């Protein structure tokens, strides 16, 4: 593909799940912890529908990374795994589309 | 720092 700098996780988000106190902070922390075990982790991004207020467009989420070095062993290893019961698949965002949450 | 084991959330089978 083509390293940009901030990592994408797509196909393991729900809106229906992305409602919920218990299950947003379920993902937003374990998904940390995760991504700071390839190298370093600025922050997360992750879309959350108020009662259905972001829902056109929910189901996409991602991190932003510091290096496209760690963001490159990160989701070498993140492709082909299950985040419950479906293959992930994680790619590549650009920072800028990440800031103004374009979604790229 | 928790959520580092205990539940698997990157498994295949």
């Amino acid at each position: 593909g083509h390293p940009t700098e901030v990592l994408c996780l797509m196909n393991m988000v729900l809106p229906e799940e992305l409602l919920d106190d218990e299950e947003y902070e379920e993902i937003v922390e374990d998904v940390r912890d995760e991504c700071s075990k390839y190298g370093l982790v600025k922050s997360i991004e992750i879309p959350r529908p108020v009662d259905g207020v972001e829902v056109p467009g929910c189901g996409k989420i991602f991190v932003e990374f510091t290096s496209v070095f760690d963001c490159q062993k990160a989701m070498q290893g993140l492709t082909g795994r299950k985040f419950a019961n479906r293959v992930v698949v994680t790619k590549y965002c650009d920072p800028d589309s990440y800031h103004r949450r374009d979604f790229w | 720092p928790s959520k580092k084991r205990k539940r698997s959330r990157w498994n295949q089978d």
